[PDB]
């Protein structure tokens, strides 16, 4: 979920 | 062990298809004899096909997937599976993250084709 | 042996993709807990995709991929390849005439998504 | 669709292993470019190894598993798996009867070998 | 990614057989539940079986497969497949050199058995 | 061939 950002 | 390359046969039509599932943007290359040959790019976390191309594995055979996610690499998984001695499947799965599902880009190489 | 038959745990999501190689209209029927869930219609020569989804295994988790070209149904080679005890996937070929490629339909069916 | 039918790299050395799960004696023969190159006979319903070989796979590279119980060839499943691009397995199940558990006759194919 | 884990069902009885092609003696432990099952040693340079036992995969079916040369872990590369829905082989390959040919221990796990 | 020698 981190990738998002 | 190295993860994503194999050895097809020499000169022959393959095709190659990759989905996403993951909050990170793909990348994923296909190099063939070392040369790219085609990248796909996009986002999903419910499968969608990011892309598909139809390659020729060159005078070498020698295909290599990649993938990264914001210029880092991801960890690869991959096998090559033979159905009847006559259908090949190239299998990869790639991690972004620490979850370790390994799906965030799946990539599928099958031939023979036609 | 029977063909084209996959267990998968209970009520999960799982994409199914179908590709073909043939001159003739490859018909793919995804049957889950024996019921039609999705239905593929195509036909092309150089490994266009004639259909990609996403369906859930249900409660029985029974999945099952059925070909047909022009009504007849055509001869299945499959089996499920799990790379790092995570990435599932289960595969099919199919064989609509006499030069045994089993490429005609190419099914892929991945599992976890997300 | 042909089960038990592999295409090796020529003039390569493979081992091949079987094992019996059974009560009926099970005859694995093993043929390279149509040959017979090694029998294996035993009996055993604990997964016993009835027979292992080294083998070369000749100019051909062509090398077919036939299973049989006194006379009766038995229903073959198999694939070709290769890992990291290197390490290959020709695996073969075979069923004698009327369970379908595919173990009656296992063989395992490996290569490269030393 | 991890590799030689492998979940079977629980309390399943499945056969371990290991092959060695190295100089180095091989030392191939089998864990079920995180614990040692079996301990095979033995070296050869022509694929002999160093070691082949049935167990049972115990309460949570979780197996692993570790190799070591001279108390260094090799490197492994493993998948599991799955033919007719019903037969499975987990297979596992280790290299503990340099030439990467993952030949140097060989693991083949099957089942059911009977 | 190093691994014992
Ligand atoms: C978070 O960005 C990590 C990432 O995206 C999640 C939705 C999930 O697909 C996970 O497997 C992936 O590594
Ligand atoms: C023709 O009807 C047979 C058929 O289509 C060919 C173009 C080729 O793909 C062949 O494999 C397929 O069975
Ligand atoms: C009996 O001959 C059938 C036979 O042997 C059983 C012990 C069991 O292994 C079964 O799978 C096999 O077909
Ligand atoms: C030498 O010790 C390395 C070793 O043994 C060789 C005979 C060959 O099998 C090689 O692959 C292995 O790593
Ligand atoms: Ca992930
Ligand atoms: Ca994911
Ligand atoms: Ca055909
Ligand atoms: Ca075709
Ligand atoms: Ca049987
Ligand atoms: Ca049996
Ligand atoms: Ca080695
Ligand atoms: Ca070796």
């Amino acid at each position: 979920k981190a990738k998002a950002c | 062990a190295t993860q994503g390359v194999f050895t097809l046969p020499a000169n022959t039509r393959f095709g190659v298809t990759a989905f996403a599932n993951s909050s990170g943007t793909q990348t994923v290359n296909v190099l063939v004899n070392n040369e790219t040959a085609a990248t796909f790019s996009g986002q999903s976390t419910n499968n969608a096909v990011i892309g598909t191309q139809v390659l020729n594995s060159g005078s070498s055979g020698k295909v290599q997937v990649q993938v990264s996610v914001n210029g880092r690499p991801s960890d690869l998984v991959s096998a090559q599976v033979i159905l009847t001695n006559e259908l090949n499947f190239a299998l990869v799965g790639s991690e972004d993250g620490t979850d370790n599902d390994y799906n965030d880009a799946v990539v599928v190489i099958n031939w023979p084709l036609g």
